[PDB]
């Protein structure tokens, strides 16, 4: 996980928000899969009671 | 009514601009004279007319 925080202050000022009040915190990540032997994964579907 | 009032959502609010004026002043030329003749300072009643 990559977490990028920019606390309100000098690091959030811009010509759009000259006072610098709003910050944020963003978490971005990569994920993938490589099914090599799908013959070994087995599923089974059925309904369930209330 | 016109007081600068901020909110939490600090943004493009309360913009102020300034002006710069100028003041001038000129220069003018004056002068005068008078004429006399040698026949008015040679035989004249006073010795120190000039």
């Amino acid at each position: 996980f990559n977490v990028m925080t920019k606390m309100p202050g000098k690091e959030t000022a811009d010509r759009n928000d000259p006072y610098g009040e709003t910050g944020f915190s963003s978490i971005k990540w990569y994920y993938g899969i490589l099914v090599k032997r799908p013959e070994r994964i087995a599923v089974m579907k059925a309904v369930a009671p209330l | 009514s016109k007081l600068p009032l901020l909110t939490e959502n600090g943004g493009r609010v309360n913009r102020v601009g300034f002006t710069r004026l100028s003041r001038e002043g000129s220069i003018h030329k004056f002068g005068f004279f008078y004429e006399f003749t040698q026949e008015s300072l040679d035989f004249d009643s006073d010795d120190q007319l000039k």
